């Protein structure tokens, strides 16, 4: 096959970004609306609420980079 | 050999050396001026690292000073106006005696080499604090502790290893992604179209060097404890 | 380039733009910060100087009990010779009732004597009578009054 | 093949937007329910929104980004 | 294969519409609610609730003018 | 191959009704709720109803056209 | 393809009917919640539950018929 | 692809069969707890539920009948 | 191209079975938390978890069936 | 075609799990949240919650045994 | 690929640049302590302020009551002096002006009623007018014989 | 009881006896010059005569107390009422005869798709006439089943729903033909399309999911034919009665949704 | 194909995560807002949980073994 | 044939981390709604949730691994 | 098999059909039903009807019962105000005999003062007795008196 | 076909299932609505027919009503006979009983007058005695021998 390639790169970038989007938009919601609980405890929940976003990210960032390895 | 990354990253250096003996320079109470913001600044992430441990609190903190005031600034610079136009030349600008038109400034953060450092210098940090007070239960594998704990036990190793090379990989990936976006959206419309997409960048440069420095110390703080 | 000016003009009038209004606020939290510093050398500052104060305030307190002492001491002998001047009129006004009740009484007795002696010398006159002056009818007659009374019936 | 880079662009651009809009969705309804339930902490949980929603909305830029660089 | 720009191009807008479709639901009933909870804070629930749609069919028409390119 | 265009018209109308489908159904879902918690609310707040629904229809609709642009 | 046509009508009724299938059960379950909730608002609740209903039924029937003709 | 039609009629009643599962799944959920909560409306909304859930599956029952003029033209 | 009819069997399998599976699974999770909150009303809430679940699973068995169809 | 068997495998293990995958979670879910609000109707949700889990597993080991059918 | 030496020189300017910004904010971060956490002395500093207003304050309310006690003492030692100098004054001349006149004045009355009795001229000047009163009423017949008349006045 | 379930009676020629498949969408039984009589329009018939004569067995000499057919009767019609009722309670009377009849119907009618010989009995694996070159044409078909006739269902509906739509609020329907300012606008061309999809929804889902059900019934035949079809011999006897039901809810509700 | 077997180890990984992936987040969830609802049923629903975990992770490690034979 | 290896990376990456993703996101939304409702069962709640971050991103680590060695 | 003569005819056939079971069970039974509810409308307003009828059965009774106690103590007022007009009556009769009686009474003593003409047989009879015959010896010698007897008063 | 043979079979094995497992209950809903509506029906025509009962025994109230009214009158109209009767003949005793007394009263008066005209013919005796006495002692009375007889003794 020709130009299987971009397929593979678009394929791999877009696969990689629908599951840690959701993920980051229920840690936010889900550390917005704790907050609103408690306010007092946002400075215990904020720090869990990134490192929580990190650990998803990442792994649509696994996405990219793996696309950058086979586009170019 | 050297690439144009590097003088990027000097320029930062330059900048953020300029900056502390500007600070330093005159040191009193009641601060005003560029010494009361950086002061400001120190002490916001004082508290932001006590809030997550205040054990280490004072002990890790020039490390990850450093790493924000170091991509917080590389990060800016991709967003700054030059970047990607002005060419060393070892269509194009540079179009006679075509040499690619290599872009002179190029993003500190942009590249492979140096995004690497910061995650392998974490990677040894934690390793060696994390035994510092642990002895060998800090990396233990708690082999059946609690029925084949230790199952679970060697699947959070490779994430520990991993943890280095997702931060890297994200910081480069999100640098890059923003100065081809940059590009990109120059190249459909040279005017007042990245507009939603200029501020959007520097945003994410801030956000990804403080939460680098987040994600080190939460590392650090679930590696001691 | 052209389109790469154009394109870093933007950007940069852009980044002006957002950065007027994100430091607008940004100020507004380094002045109030800068406030907060401000107050909080100069509790500090203030406290320091009450303290060095406190030393003058020792002797200042002090010299104020002591000139409150004297006067209100002056104030004690003033009351005390007011009460001399009560004491001594109490004294005089006694000394005045002696010599008023006692020799007005002493007069009174005085003629309360002289009564008494006017009627001790009426009885004495009237005996002296009873005595020689009626004797002295009982040498001339003493038949007359007898005679007017037989008259009489 | 002669078309292959259109479908790589095409897929690029849906996946990286299915994930971030349903994060996008989540992020803002979370948001605006904290908001309801106590109105006093609006800019204390707007400022955790905008900056959940560019996590969110970077990803999708990241699939924009490569359908740039496939169909270009 | 002769029709893959028009496969391409139908590809581009059907996942292009699915992230958003699911995004502005949730945008949408989330403000709702928060509306129906107190009224009191209706504006300053709308003005979120059409900030975050406008983020979301960002997001679409972004999957439109691809599909369009594509198309064209 | 020879009747791309066909199963193009068929992923068009799919993926655009994968989406909005359940916009629909949670913006309903939540219009509702808000309904059943406050009646008093409701001449208001089905109208940001329906200024919801439409837009989430916008994208379906949108798939609709390369449904017919690619049929005819 | 020798038989792609069937692949079409096959994605046309398939790709359209796991959109609507999920709209269709949360109207109905936030229908039956808020009927639960509050028993008196019934008459008027189900009918922005069945305009929902019908909304999300047209949508999927848009694949249906789009499935039909091309198997026409 | 001489066996494209068992693809195609595998497709239409695979496709199809998800959104109407987890609608059948969320409308019991939903119908199950109302009655929990309001035991004495249950023997009314019941109806509601038992329309929806056909509903759904009216959708999955049109990725059978495609599979099955699919398979037999 | 033989073998097709292998994956078309594995095709009708996997994708009848990813939705009755968080059908059911829902359907039990609702019924559980209903007859936790109050254990008096069961059985006529064991009777409605079970109609659905069968429901649910007439759904996987036709799947399963037109499976077995292509594999006999 | 020399490799569409695996293929078939992949699908028929992969693809039939993600309802199955989803499903556990959520009875699980469900189940200890009963168990926490109400601790001594432990008993009458284990059952339910295991023979939800069974059920949901019965999908998965139907697609198991068909993909060991496509291979074995 | 990765070049090894570019990482190590990066390795290398980090480690460098991490270690100068901790010498450049070795100060500011001691400056910033000195000036906050510092205030801690500041507090119970006040706390001595309190105590030094207070304590004197006590000894100046104790001096307070004790002139007030100590002028009391005196008031109530002169009131004891005047008592005892005013008794002193109401005995020894009270006596001279209301006993011994008492007896003065029985005196001058018997040295005075001395005087009367020898006025025989008052004896002889009644005892006639007696004469023409109930008796006698001839104004005399008898030739006035003194033999006893003359004797009057024992007293 | 105990555990005696040895399921050997389900190994019974698995797959050999039946045919394999065997099954259609329409077929004509004729027997009459011009109209093409099918094998649905018998079952259409023969549960037509049903109806009626349980009719007129339930009102045979109608009893103050109610006493078996009656008695069932009077349940399953007060049953309607009343499930009409909590939907519209001002047309329950007018709607009534078209809405009751549609489900005591199509309740039949999916019943008699599940009465033994709907594909065995054909007057036209070998069977008999499959055996020879005649092609089996199966009689009893279920009515539901036909695309004849669950869209004259469907079109009797629209065409009473658009009547009584009209008849009632005025002939304006603004909501959905067409408006003048706001989002309504919009709404109205979605709405009218939805309306015009509505019988076409109603049709095919009930063809579908009783031809489908017949359909599955065969092929479960097919393969082990005893004692393994019974759960879905059930499983459609319960779909067959729901579809029943909902047609008639589903045609109420739109009739009170079109008047409100 | 030739390939077509990193196709398929691809396919047994990639679809074998997705569904335990969110059943062990649903699960932790769960378990974890039932102990902070109730600290002291943390133990028992403690266990239930890696009852629930570890059952998905089957469904997940029985894609795995098909990497480690397709792959293999 | 000459690309499957690429597509095979792609699908790797992209299908192991849409699973992860959302497992990760679940976790920490409710990780952090126990921390707001209760404070002091912080300890007890950051162990599970890490526990199930760390089961979610094995997941997707394993996805990664399978997709390099694809890639090697 | 869409064709369009089956569908009209199958549709004819459903029309009929409906037309039937409208004149057969859809009139009848809820006839039926309707009746029956309105027989048990019906027995609720009986029940209200006894209640009431009970009440104003009672209230009519003691009404009656009131007016037949009034009507006999108006006939007996008027039969004791004949009453006391009657003797009223006998009572003046029976005054106005009592004065006739001591009319006559007082008749009796006038004859009785016409009786007091008892001179000549008893009062000179006796005076003889009431005169010096009376006093011891009864001499009379020259006492007598030949015109005092037939004096008197 | 063998296709019947399994119609025939599993059809007659739902059957029999149904029948020991939907049978029962169906039939007790149908039996307790059938009881239900008898209980109704029942209830309506027992309160029927005790509101016919209820008329009944109003129309019975009326007429002992109206007859204790009859009754009740009668011996009221009796009674005021009667009592009219009694004080008629209580006043014609009354009334003699009157004009006796005062006849009692008159005779007595007679009597008594007769015993103040019998003292008055004795005082008048007596006067005309004494006067007679008195004036033959002024004429002959005058005699020594009334003299000697006081003296006797």
């Amino acid at each position: 096959m020709e130009g299987l390639n971009l397929v593979a790169t678009a394929l791999a970038v877009g696969l990689g970004a629908i599951g840690p989007g959701v993920g980051i938009g229920i840690i936010v919601s889900g550390a917005v609306q704790a907050i609103g609980r408690n306010p007092e405890i946002e400075n215990r929940v904020v720090t869990y609420m990134f490192i929580g976003i990190a650990f998803t990210e990442a792994l649509a960032i696994f996405g990219l980079v793996i696309a950058f390895l086979i586009g170019f | 050999p050297i690439t144009n990354s590097f003088v990027v990253a000097i320029i930062i250096d330059i900048f953020v050396i300029a900056l502390a003996v500007a600070a330093t320079r005159n040191l009193q109470m009641v601060p005003r001026g560029l010494q009361n913001v950086m002061e400001f600044i120190l002490e916001s992430l004082y508290n932001l690292f006590r809030n997550i441990n205040a054990k280490y609190v004072a002990t890790a903190f020039p490390l990850v000073a450093t790493i924000f005031l170091f991509v917080l600034f590389g990060n800016w610079f991709g967003l700054l106006p030059g970047v990607g136009s002005i060419g060393v030349c070892h269509h194009d600008t540079c179009a006679a005696q075509g040499k690619k038109l290599v872009p002179l400034f190029r993003a500190p953060a942009a590249d492979l080499n140096f995004t690497f450092a910061i995650a392998v210098i974490s990677f040894v940090f934690i390793e060696y604090w994390g035994f510092r007070a642990l002895g060998p239960g800090y990396l233990k594998k708690f082999f059946n502790t609690n029925g084949i704990m230790s199952f679970v036990g060697i699947i959070e190793f490779i994430s520990e290893l991993v943890k280095p090379f997702a931060l890297a990989f994200r910081l480069f990936g999100n640098i890059f992604a923003g100065e081809v976006l940059l590009v990109v959206m120059a190249f459909l419309v040279p005017l007042l179209l990245p507009l939603p997409f200029y501020g959007f960048e520097v945003f994410v440069g801030f956000i990804q060097a403080l939460i680098f420095a987040l994600l080190t110390y939460a590392f650090l703080n679930i590696a001691v404890t | 380039p052209t389109l790469f000016i154009a394109q870093l003009i933007n950007f940069l009038l852009l980044i002006f733009i957002l950065r007027a209004l994100l430091y607008r606020p940004v100020m507004n939290l380094l002045n109030e910060r800068t406030r907060r510093i401000e107050e909080s050398v100069r509790d500090a500052e203030k406290v320091r100087e009450q303290l060095a104060n406190a030393r003058r305030d020792y002797e200042a307190e002090i010299a104020r009990a002591r000139q409150e002492a004297a006067k209100i001491v002056a104030q004690a002998q003033e009351r005390a010779k007011q009460q001399e001047a009560e004491i001594i009129a109490q004294a005089r006004r006694e000394a005045e009732r002696l010599k008023e009740e006692a020799r007005a009484q002493a007069e009174q007795e005085r003629i309360r004597m002289l009564s008494e002696a006017k009627s001790q010398i009426a009885d004495l006159v009237t005996l002296t009578a009873s005595r020689v002056l009626g004797a002295e009818l009982q040498a001339r007659g003493h038949d007359a009054l007898i005679a007017e009374s037989l008259a009489a019936l």
